[PDB]
């Protein structure tokens, strides 16, 4: 009504929209800095890789049971979301997709086991009712890879016993700067010489393996 | 009006137009004629007429108007920028930014407008 | 019939009605009703076309596409 | 509107119906600026109320027919309480909130729900 | 003569270059690589490896255990960012499997995930 | 640059002749499906299969509608435009040709079918043979054209 | 399969350039009306002028 | 050789359809200058009239 | 309080010393990116260095502007 008033709200939101221009340049500042931490990570996965995909040739006389498939009816997913809000749907178009993967398993008759990264994930959860065997939840902006050994265990340990058939990681992938991609992507289901292999070969894949599941869901 | 009947195309540069619809407001009020919305003359839309319908393009020759406008409050609303853009054929906005860039004329190629 | 898609399926205008047509200046208004005059050339309608307050060169330029048109007469 | 005149259960509803979207229209320009996502989880749940009573209040009217061709609506005060406390109280949360739009009464926003 | 060298760990690189011998804990027992060396693959203890160069001599890094890969051509020390062992490596996974919150025993079978999904889906395309 | 959500006639309804008035019905709810969903352009090609067909078809109808000054349609040459977007013929044309159809479709009809537009431009009709009529001459057009 | 191949292969290119002709056709056609179409505007045109 | 009739197939249709189009804008540039032409001329024989 | 935003002198270098005309050139444009970086200031940690460079001198011009009263120099 009044001309006072209207005055108010203009330079209410004027100063409202001065700090969200702001925000804006500092989101695109934390960008550069986690796209530089993506690069510095990608060296030792590869590596680790080239080294498994070279013992589990060369030693035909053991598989490891990460690299057999059972087919039976139980499987687990390891979830990425963020602890923060002011996200354009982030969180939201990757749990659409979760629950389109999940309907596949829960209409086949499959049981299925969660473990949740970030506090939008734990809430979802937590509302909808999902069955939760690990959390972790207020990590840093920069990760650690060592908060991650404790929640990968319980996945990894589930699947050495038979209680897991089959492991899921879901997370956004970039695309570009300016589109986001949810995804589900399988984990645990994975020139002619020979190394001298000091421990035995076998040892040491029982031990390369546990380090590469690790450092798929670091990235 | 002289100039156009020798035959000739001649251009009428007006300081500001605005000046001019004030003054008229001005006379108005020392006349005592009942003021209108937002306080301008009665007679502000006619006034404006007599002054544009003259400048045009006759069988004998033509007089081009240049008119440096001004709007009161910011408010293209307001009954003095509303009632003179009813006259206007083009509109020529001079940008502060283009002179920084060392380009001139400076006119602002994006708001610049023409009904031609 | 104003001989224009949109109007004649969405708005359609019948004999006898009175249809406001409204907007910001400089839009089409004069253009729409105009177009609908001409259209009327060949239909039995006669019609008035009244300019208040406007520019004698915009009432010149507005006879002069009626006689181009046809529907001047 | 009265508990005196028209009884307690169509008093409650009425005032039901109010409180929902005064609460609505006070988070308009927040939902504007930073949209429904930085609400409450109990903000949330009453603005998809707030979105299907809006709906549910229209109506289609038999003079209006002759506007859009689709058959005009007669409800009785008992399907209007009905409807209105269902909604209320959460018995329609899984309906999209077009179901509700121009429904003559709550079964028919139910029939146009399988759509 | 010198053979290029890198320590590297799950999230950056802690070292990368050209070296002469890399001295290091195996866990059969410790070893010392120069150029032309046969491919080993093996399992490093916890402790400092020495690499020497014309100059640097003495170049050392501590490692909290990890990998040694050799190659005659390459030479690479897939690092760890601290000691991986039982006693530490099960805590983690009890407070992980302690940390899981629960406050009702939900079915996993519900359909109102979709709906919540659709209903802020929708939200999120008016605000743009 | 008609504002379909807003504009309105309280009594042309009864004043639109039989084949516009049949064939305008999709028209108008097509305008409003695109107003809600014009913005998604930009990422729509990641939407479900029904609000997809409703913004393609929405985008067709309002690229269709657009139209030059002193260029007056007669009610056959209205009723082409409006029976290819309403019976879907619209569907594999791209949005950047949908004006060039419309020209080719009208200029094609007015040489393979002149007795049908003559027989509707009398008082507007649409019997069960006209409709026959228009839909041959369409299916035709869009094999051969 | 090698003959079966390239009697298929040789039909369906008779088709391609058989269909390519008769859409030039069509393409003459309406050039043929469009010209026509503006040379008898024009004559309306210029008695339109001479009366006025 | 039939992934390559098919890609010679394909060629031949989308060149006759590039063709027909040129064709067709060629023929609206004839069409619009046949009026041009007619409208000079009967403005010049009407000021040629009334000047006499 | 002098808003050097919106105030302005039409005369302009015409009425200033040779002095002052040289070194007021560039105190007006560090104003001036003041004015437009200013919301920035709160997150400064996380700026590009030439934009930090910016509002650091912006920041110093800003506050040599400040003077009191009874004291001209
Ligand atoms: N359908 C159209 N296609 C292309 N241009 C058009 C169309 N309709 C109108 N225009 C153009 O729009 C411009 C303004 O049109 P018009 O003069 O009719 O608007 P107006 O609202 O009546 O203006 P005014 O307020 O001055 O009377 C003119 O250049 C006109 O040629
Ligand atoms: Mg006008």
């Amino acid at each position: 009504a009044g001309a006072k008033e209207i005055r108010s709200k203009i330079a209410s939101i004027k100063s409202t929209q001065k700090i969200t221009n702001a925000m804006e340049k500092v989101a695109v500042s934390k960008m550069r800095k986690a796209q530089m931490r993506m690069a510095a990570g990608r060296p030792y996965a590869e590596r680790i890789r080239q080294v498994i995909g070279h013992l589990a040739n060369a030693n035909p006389e053991y598989r490891h049971p990460f690299m057999v498939e059972r087919e039976v009816k139980r499987v687990g997913y390891i979830v990425v979301s963020s602890d923060r809000g002011l996200c354009g749907g982030l969180n939201i178009n990757l749990f659409k997709s979760l629950v389109k993967d999940m309907s596949g398993y829960r209409e086949q008759g499959a049981e299925i086991d969660l473990c949740v990264i970030g506090s939008k994930g734990a809430s979802f959860f937590r509302s909808f009712g999902g069955n939760v065997v690990a959390a972790i939840s207020h990590l840093g902006e920069e990760p650690s890879i060592n908060d991650l050994i404790g929640s990968v265990k319980v996945m990894l340990d589930a699947y050495l016993e038979g209680r897991i058939d089959r492991l899921f990681v879901v997370s956004n992938k970039f695309v570009n700067t300016m589109t986001q991609k949810p995804t589900v992507e399988q984990l645990i289901p994975l020139h002619h010489w020979d190394y001298l292999y000091e421990p035995d070969a076998k040892s040491l894949l029982d031990g390369l393996l546990v380090r590469y599941v690790e450092s798929q869901v670091y990235q | 009006e002289k100039f156009r009947d020798e035959g000739r195309d001649v251009l009428l540069f007006i300081d500001n137009i605005y000046r001019y619809t004030l003054a008229g407001t001005e006379v108005s009020a020392l006349l005592g004629r009942m003021p209108s919305a937002v306080g301008y003359q009665p007679t502000l839309a006619e006034e404006m007429g007599v002054l544009q319908e003259r400048i045009t393009s006759t069988k004998k020759g033509s007089i081009t108007s240049i008119q440096a406008v001004y709007v009161p409050a910011d408010d293209l609303t307001d009954p003095s920028p509303a009632t003179t853009f009813a006259h206007l054929d083009a509109t020529v906005v001079l940008s502060r930014d283009i002179a920084s860039l060392g380009i001139y004329p400076a006119v602002d190629p994006l708001d610049s407008t023409s009904r031609q | 019939q104003t001989g224009y898609k949109s109007v004649d399926a969405m708005i359609p205008v019948g004999r006898g009605q009175r249809e406001l047509i409204i907007g910001d200046r400089q839009i089409g208004k004069t253009a729409l009703a105009v177009d609908a005059i001409i259209n009327q050339k060949d239909s039995g309608i006669k019609c008035v076309y009244v300019a208040i307050g406007q520019k004698q060169s915009t009432i010149a330029n507005v006879v002069r596409k009626l006689e181009e048109n046809g529907a001047l007469a | 509107l009265d508990p005196l005149v028209i009884g307690q259960d169509h008093y409650d509803t009425a005032r039901g119906v109010q409180y929902v979207l005064q609460r609505y229209k006070e988070l308009k320009d927040i939902i504007a600026i930073l949209g429904m996502d930085e609400l409450s989880e109990a903000d949330k749940l009453l603005v998809a109320r707030a979105r299907k009573i809006q709906r549910f209040l229209s109506q289609p009217f038999f003079v209006a027919e002759v506007f859009t061709g689709s058959p005009g609506k007669y409800v009785s005060l008992k399907d209007t309480i009905a409807g209105f406390k269902g909604i209320l109280n959460g018995d329609y949360d899984h309906l999209p909130e077009q179901a509700f739009y121009m429904v003559g009464g709550i079964e028919e926003a139910v029939e146009k729900a399988k759509k | 003569i010198t053979v290029h060298c890198d320590i590297v760990s799950a999230e950056a690189e802690i070292f990368s270059g050209l070296v002469e011998m890399v001295i290091a804990h195996g866990a059969l027992g410790d070893l010392g690589i120069a150029p032309g060396h046969a491919p080993l693959i093996t399992d490093l203890k916890p402790g400092p490896i020495r690499l020497v160069k014309q100059g640097g001599e003495q170049e050392v890094y501590y490692i909290s255990g990890g990998f040694l890969e050799v190659q005659p051509n390459m030479v690479k020390v897939l690092a760890d960012t601290v000691v991986r062992a039982g006693d530490l490596d099960e805590a983690a996974a009890q407070e992980a499997l302690k940390a899981a919150e629960k406050a009702l025993q939900g079915k996993g079978a519900e359909f109102d995930y979709s709906a919540a999904a659709a209903r802020l889906a929708e939200a999120a395309a008016q605000l743009r | 640059a008609v504002n379909a959500g807003i504009s309105v006639s309280r009594v042309g309804g009864a004043a639109q002749t039989k084949i516009i008035k049949k064939l305008s019905g999709g028209i108008r709810t097509a305008l409003a499906q695109y107003r809600e969903l014009a913005a998604f352009a930009q990422f729509a090609s990641d939407l479900d299969e029904a609000t997809r067909k409703q913004l393609e078809h929405g985008q067709r109808v309002t690229e269709l509608m657009k139209q030059k000054q002193y260029a007056p349609m007669s009610i056959a040459e209205m009723s082409l435009s409006l029976y290819a977007a309403e019976r879907g013929f619209l569907q594999d044309v791209e949005i950047a040709k949908v004006g060039s159809f419309e020209q080719a479709l009208i200029s094609y009809f007015q040489r393979e079918h002149a007795a049908l537009l003559a027989k509707i431009n009398e008082k507007g009709d649409f019997n069960d043979e006209i409709d026959a009529g228009i839909k041959a001459g369409i299916e035709k057009f869009k094999a051969t054209q | 399969d090698l003959e079966l191949a390239h009697e298929k292969a040789g039909q369906q290119l008779r088709e391609a350039k058989a269909q390519a002709a008769e859409i030039v056709e069509q393409a003459k056609k309406r050039a043929n009306q469009i010209v026509d179409e503006a040379r008898d505007q024009a004559r309306t045109e210029g008695e339109r002028l001479k009366a006025q």
